[PDB]
RNA sequence: GGGACGGGUGAAACAGGAUGAUCCCGCCGAGACCGCCGGCCGCGCAGGCGCCUGCCAAGACCGCCUCUGUCAAUCAAGGGCGAAGGCCGGGGGCUAGAAGGCGAUCAGACACCACCGUAUUCCCGGCCGUAAACGGUGCCGCCCCGCGGCCGGCGCGCGUCCCGCCGGCCGCCCAGGGAAACCGGGAGGCUCCGGGCUCUGGGGGGAGUAUGGCCGCAAGGCUGAAACUUGAAGGCAUUG
C-alpha cells in the first residue's frame, strides 16, 4: 500500500463576514485523477466551529456556543461556508439542570423572508425568588402557560420574519436571548433563558446570492 | 360480473361536440348518486377527483394510479387497495408510492390518480362455506376449479404422479430456467417453510 | 419476619405504582423510589493532568469542562460496592448525608 | 496553528486514538490499544493506549499537524457513561509528545429515551 | 535510558502483603512504588519516568 | 419443595387424570 | 477516508474482518421509548398515570346569608372495572428475549456467565379474572398530650413575609394498648367488656386433593369432603 499523502492537497476553509477570524483551517483532500475532481468532492462539508475560535476575546460569553459552516461554492481555491445550525455545548447544558425548579422546554418551526425554514428550541428554568420560605421553586400551571405563551408569542415578533444574515447577527449576539428574559422576567424569577439550537429544516438548492452577500461584507 | 369491488357510471359533457359522455369509474368508498366529480390539473382535495399525482400531498391514499403518464391507470383496483403518496422530488420531476404489497416505486408527476381507496373492502374476511359458494364465484370468472393435485395423477398426466404411496420423490423446488412441462412446484424458490419472526 | 422498616425499604406515599430504572452496574430493574441514587460532578481530565492540559492550551481563559452525571444502583451492588453499608438497629433510624 | 480533532474512544475493552480534520470526513490518523499489547485485558488499559499515542504522534506529526482539538467518548447508547482507564492516558501521551491542546469536549452518545438494554429482568447474576 | 530521580518523602505501604513503598520523586512530584528499604534523600534509578503510580 | 413449584405439579398430575379420565 | 485486527469476559473461547472490518463523517429507512428536571411532589374506584399541539366530556377541594327536605349507612343475589403472563381473529416487527442452538466452567452442568435466536414485548376487536392485586390492617360516625414538613383553596395582619381555617399526604411522640416487635390520624377510649353493617378462622397433616355442580376456546377459575395419620406445628423475643 503506498502512502496516500502523497496525492494530498490542501484547501482554506473561509467562515462568514459576521465574524473577526474568518480563516477556519485547511482542509485536505486527493488530487483530481479519473473522475472525481477536488472541488467536485471537498464541496457541501459541514464544519463545526466554536463561536470563541471565531469572536476572540469574549471567552466568558462565546466560548459555550458553537455553529455548524458548511462550505458551499469552491472559487479561486477556496472554500466559501454557510450557516448551518447552532448549538450550545455538553457541559454547558449539563450544568443548567438542578433539583428543586421547573424545566420548560419549547421549539418552534420558524420560516425566513427568502426561502428557509427553520426548528428553534427554547429552554427555561424556575429560580427562587429572594425572600422566600421554601427551598423548591416549583411553579403553578396558570404559570407555566403564561410562561410558555410568551416563549411563543416573543419569538413570533423577532424571528418571523428574519433573513439568514440579520438571523446570524443575532444568533452571534444573543439579541433575541435578552428579549426572551425580558418578556418572561415579567412573570416569575427565571434564571437561565435560551436559545439552545436551532436546525435547518429545508433550504433552497440555489445559495449563490446568498453565499455572495454572506461572504462579500456587502 | 367476476368483480369484487363495484363501478360506477359517471357522466361529462362532450367537449368537441354536443350531447353527453359516458365513462365507468373503479367506485372509491363514500361517492353516491348524484354526486359531482372534478378532473384536471386545478381539481379540489375531495374523494372521488381526479388530480395530478404530483399535486396530491404526501401522506394521500389514492386509487386507479398510472404507471405512465395518460395510459388511463392500472394500479390499486382491487376492493379495499390504495397507494400512498411519499414523497416529491421537483427537480426530476417524479412522484414516490406505495404500492399494495409495500414495494417503492417511483413515477412521473404528470401520472394522475383518484382521491380514496377502493369500496367493496373486508370481502375476504368471510369463510366460503361451501363446495356450492367457489363453485360460484369461479363461474363467474374462469374455469379453474376444482383442482386435482399431481400426485394423485399417473406419471403420464404430470411429473409428480405414480408410486405405491403418493409422494412427489424429488425435491419441489425447481429452478428459473427450466423449460414449459418442467416448471410446477415452487417456482425458485429463495426459501420454504413456515417460520415466525419477519418484517 | 417481622417488620424492618416504617417505610418498608422505599419511599412511597400515596401512590399505588412508581417507574422503572434499570441498575447501572448490573442492569436490574429496579423501582424509581426503591433505586440508591448519587450525583456527581467530575472533570473530564484527571487533576494530576488538569494542570498540565491547562500550560498546553493555546485559547486565553480557556477553563476545564465539567462532567454531571447521575448514579444509580440496586441494593445489592450498593451493598457490594459500599455505597450504602449495613447498620446497627439504632443507627438505622439516621438519614444525615 | 495547524488544527486537527483527536477522537478518544475509551471504551470498556479497547481504546481508540484517532485524528481527522475538522470536518470528520478526512482521516489522518488511526492507532488502537490492541495494536501494541498480547494480553486481551490489557487493551483498555493506560500503559496500552499511551504507547498507542506515541505512534500516533509520529504519524500525524510526519504528516504535519501541531494543535489538536479533543473529544472523549464512553462506550453511551444504553451502557455505560464513566470513560475507560486509558482516556486520560491518552491525553497526557499527546501533551507529552508535543501537540498544544484547543478545545475540549465531551462526545459520548447519550439518548432521549430508549430501547431495552441486554440482561433480563433479575440482571447479570454473578 | 536510565533516568535517575530523588525521592523526597515517603507515604506508606503499598503492597497487601508489606512490600512495596510509595514515595515522592522529582521539577516534578512524580510518585512511584518501591521494592526494598529507602529513607529520605535517597536515590532511584528509573527506567522511564511516563507512568505516575495509582492511588 | 418450594410451594410455587409444588403448584406446578400438582397441575400436571389434575391435568394428566383428567386425560385418563377422558378415555372411556 | 484510512489500513490490521475487532468483539467478549473474572480470564477466555464461538460469532466478525484485505468480499477493507473495528473507527470518523454525511444521507436514507423502520418501530419502540419519553432521560437530566423526577420529589417523605401530585392525580384516580382500584389495577394504574410523564413528548408537542388541538379537541371532548368529567372530578375532589375550598368560598358562599343560593336550591331541596331525610332523599341516608352497609350490603346476600345481580352488574361493571381489573398489573403481568396466556388464548382467538386481523396488522406490524427496531429492542430485548421463554423455547431452541452454540462457547466456556465443571466430576457432571442439560444451570449461573458469553454469543445467535422463535413465540412474546407494540396496535385494533374480543376473551380470561388471577398477583407478597400489601398498609399482610374492611366501610360509615364520635373523642383524642403535643411538636414539625410538604400540597390545594380561603381569610386577618403588618411592610414578600406572618398568624390562623378547611381538606389531603407524611415524620416524631406523652398517655393508653399489647405476647412482644411495635401502634399511636389507632393497633387507643375494652374482663371497668354492648354506636351500625358485611366477610373470614377454630392444633399439624392428608388437601385445595377426590367427587358433584356452575363458568371458560383452552389454560383455568369459583364452590369443596372423607377415611387415615400425628405431639406438636407456629408467633415475637434472649444468650451462644
Ligand atoms: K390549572
Ligand atoms: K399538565
Ligand atoms: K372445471
Ligand atoms: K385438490
Ligand atoms: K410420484
Ligand atoms: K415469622
Ligand atoms: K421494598
Ligand atoms: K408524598
Ligand atoms: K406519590
Ligand atoms: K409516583
Ligand atoms: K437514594
Ligand atoms: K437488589
Ligand atoms: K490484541
Ligand atoms: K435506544
Ligand atoms: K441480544
Ligand atoms: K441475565
Ligand atoms: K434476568
Ligand atoms: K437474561
Ligand atoms: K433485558
Ligand atoms: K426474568
Ligand atoms: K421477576
Ligand atoms: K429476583
Ligand atoms: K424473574
Ligand atoms: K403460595
Ligand atoms: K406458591
Ligand atoms: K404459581
Ligand atoms: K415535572
Ligand atoms: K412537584
Ligand atoms: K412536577
Ligand atoms: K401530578
Ligand atoms: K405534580
Ligand atoms: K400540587
Ligand atoms: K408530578
Ligand atoms: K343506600
Ligand atoms: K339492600
Ligand atoms: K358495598
Ligand atoms: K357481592
Ligand atoms: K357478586
Ligand atoms: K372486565
Ligand atoms: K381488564
Ligand atoms: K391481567
Ligand atoms: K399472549
Ligand atoms: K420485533
Ligand atoms: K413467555
Ligand atoms: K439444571
Ligand atoms: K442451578
Ligand atoms: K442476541
Ligand atoms: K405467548
Ligand atoms: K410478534
Ligand atoms: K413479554
Ligand atoms: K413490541
Ligand atoms: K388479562
Ligand atoms: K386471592
Ligand atoms: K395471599
Ligand atoms: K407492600
Ligand atoms: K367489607
Ligand atoms: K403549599
Ligand atoms: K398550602
Ligand atoms: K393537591
Ligand atoms: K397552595
Ligand atoms: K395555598
Ligand atoms: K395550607
Ligand atoms: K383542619
Ligand atoms: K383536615
Ligand atoms: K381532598
Ligand atoms: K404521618
Ligand atoms: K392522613
Ligand atoms: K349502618
Ligand atoms: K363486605
Ligand atoms: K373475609
Ligand atoms: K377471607
Ligand atoms: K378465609
Ligand atoms: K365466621
Ligand atoms: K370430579
Ligand atoms: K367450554
Ligand atoms: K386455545
Ligand atoms: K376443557
Ligand atoms: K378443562
Ligand atoms: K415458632
Ligand atoms: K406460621
Ligand atoms: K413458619
Ligand atoms: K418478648
Ligand atoms: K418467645
Ligand atoms: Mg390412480
Ligand atoms: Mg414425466
Ligand atoms: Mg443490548
Ligand atoms: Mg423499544
Ligand atoms: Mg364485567
Ligand atoms: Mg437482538
Ligand atoms: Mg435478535
Ligand atoms: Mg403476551
Ligand atoms: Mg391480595
Ligand atoms: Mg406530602
Ligand atoms: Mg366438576
Ligand atoms: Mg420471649
Amino acid at each position: 500500500n503506498p502512502d496516500p499523502y502523497l496525492k494530498k492537497e490542501w484547501y482554506p476553509v473561509i467562515a462568514p463576514a459576521h465574524f473577526k477570524s474568518r480563516h477556519i483551517g485547511q482542509t485536505p483532500v486527493t488530487k483530481t485523477a479519473g473522475l472525481r475532481v477536488a472541488t467536485d468532492v471537498i464541496n457541501h462539508r459541514v464544519y463545526e466551529v466554536n463561536l470563541g475560535d471565531l469572536n476572540p476575546g469574549a471567552e466568558d460569553l462565546n466560548g459555550n456556543t458553537k455553529f455548524y459552516l458548511q462550505t458551499q461554492l469552491v472559487s479561486d481555491g477556496k472554500c466559501l461556508t454557510n450557516f448551518h445550525g447552532m448549538d450550545i455545548t455538553r457541559h454547558k447544558y449539563g450544568s443548567l439542570f438542578r433539583k428543586g425548579c421547573d424545566c420548560i422546554d419549547v421549539f418552534m418551526d420558524i420560516p425566513t423572508t427568502d426561502g428557509y425554514l427553520l426548528r428553534v428550541f427554547v429552554i427555561a428554568f424556575t429560580d427562587r425568588f429572594r425572600f422566600q420560605r421554601r427551598k423548591n421553586c416549583h411553579v403553578k400551571g396558570r404559570v407555566i402557560r403564561m410562561m410558555r405563551a410568551g416563549i411563543y408569542e416573543t419569538l413570533h415578533n423577532e424571528l418571523g420574519k428574519v433573513s439568514i444574515p440579520v438571523l446570524v447577527t443575532k444568533l452571534s449576539n444573543f439579541e433575541v436571548n435578552a428579549k426572551l428574559t425580558e418578556a418572561l422576567q415579567k412573570i416569575t424569577m427565571c434564571r437561565d433563558v435560551m436559545i439552545r439550537r436551532v436546525k435547518v429544516v429545508k433550504r433552497p438548492r440555489n445559495t449563490m446570492e446568498l453565499l455572495s452577500t454572506m461572504h462579500d461584507s456587502n | 360480473r367476476g368483480r369484487g369491488a363495484p363501478l360506477a357510471r359517471v357522466q361529462f359533457p362532450n367537449m368537441r361536440g354536443e350531447g353527453r359522455v359516458n365513462e365507468l369509474f373503479i367506485a372509491p368508498e363514500g361517492m353516491y348518486t348524484g354526486q359531482e366529480v372534478f378532473s384536471g390539473n386545478k381539481a379540489t382535495l375531495h374523494i372521488g377527483n381526479i388530480l395530478p399525482v404530483g399535486n396530491i400531498p404526501e401522506g394521500t391514499y389514492v386509487c386507479n394510479v398510472e404507471e405512465k403518464p395518460m395510459d388511463r391507470g392500472c394500479l390499486a383496483r382491487a376492493s379495499g387497495t390504495y397507494c400512498l403518496v411519499v414523497a416529491h422530488n421537483m427537480e426530476t420531476n417524479k412522484t414516490r408510492i406505495r404500492l399494495p404489497s409495500g414495494q417503492k416505486k417511483l413515477i412521473s408527476s404528470k401520472a394522475r390518480a383518484m382521491i380514496g381507496l377502493v369500496a367493496g373492502g373486508g370481502r375476504t374476511d368471510k369463510p366460503l362455506l361451501k363446495a356450492g359458494n367457489a363453485y360460484h364465484k369461479y363461474k363467474a370468472k374462469r374455469n379453474c376449479w376444482p383442482v386435482v393435485r399431481g400426485v394423485a395423477m399417473n406419471p403420464v398426466d404430470h411429473p409428480h404422479g405414480g408410486g405405491n404411496h403418493q409422494h412427489i420423490g424429488v425435491s419441489s423446488c425447481v429452478p428459473r430456467n427450466a423449460v414449459p412441462g418442467q416448471k410446477v412446484g415452487l417456482i425458485a424458490a429463495r426459501r420454504t417453510g413456515c417460520s415466525g419472526g419477519k418484517r | 419476619m417481622p417488620v424492618k422498616r416504617r417505610n418498608n425499604g422505599r419511599s412511597k406515599y400515596n401512590c399505588g405504582h412508581t417507574n422503572i430504572v434499570r441498575c447501572q452496574n448490573c442492569h436490574r430493574c429496579v423501582p424509581k423510589d426503591k433505586v440508591i441514587k448519587r450525583f456527581t460532578i467530575r472533570n473530564i481530565v484527571d487533576n494530576t493532568i488538569a494542570d498540565d492540559v491547562l500550560n498546553a492550551c493555546v485559547i486565553q481563559g480557556f477553563a476545564i469542562p465539567k462532567l454531571y452525571n447521575k448514579v444509580q444502583y440496586c441494593v445489592s451492588c450498593s451493598i457490594h460496592n459500599h455505597i450504602v453499608r449495613v447498620r446497627s438497629r439504632e443507627d438505622r433510624k439516621i438519614r444525615t448525608p | 496553528e495547524a488544527f486537527a480533532v483527536c477522537h478518544i474512544y475509551a471504551g470498556k475493552n479497547d481504546t481508540f486514538i484517532h485524528v481527522t480534520d475538522l470536518s470528520g470526513r478526512e482521516t489522518i490518523g488511526r492507532v488502537s490499544g490492541g495494536m501494541k499489547v498480547k494480553r486481551h485485558c490489557d487493551e483498555p488499559s493506560a500503559y496500552a493506549a499511551m504507547q498507542a499515542t506515541q505512534d500516533l504522534i509520529e504519524i500525524i506529526t510526519d504528516r504535519g499537524i501541531t494543535a489538536v482539538h479533543i473529544k472523549i467518548r464512553a462506550d453511551g447508547g444504553t451502557g455505560k457513561r464513566v470513560y475507560g482507564q486509558g482516556g486520560s492516558a491518552a491525553i497526557r501521551a499527546l501533551v507529552r509528545g508535543g501537540i498544544k491542546i484547543g478545545r475540549i469536549e465531551d462526545s459520548t452518545p447519550i439518548p432521549t429515551d430508549r430501547t431495552r438494554h441486554k440482561g433480563g429482568r433479575r440482571g447479570r447474576r454473578l | 535510558e536510565p533516568i535517575n530521580a530523588r525521592v523526597i518523602e515517603v507515604l506508606g505501604r503499598t503492597s497487601s502483603r508489606g512490600g512495596i513503598t510509595q514515595v515522592k520523586v522529582e521539577k516534578r512530584q512524580i510518585i512511584r512504588n518501591v521494592i526494598g528499604p529507602v529513607r529520605k534523600d535517597d536515590i532511584l534509578v528509573l527506567m522511564e519516568s511516563e507512568r505516575e503510580a495509582r492511588r | 419443595m418450594r410451594a410455587k413449584w409444588a403448584k406446578k405439579r400438582m397441575r400436571k398430575l389434575k391435568r394428566k387424570r383428567r386425560h385418563m379420565k377422558a378415555r372411556s
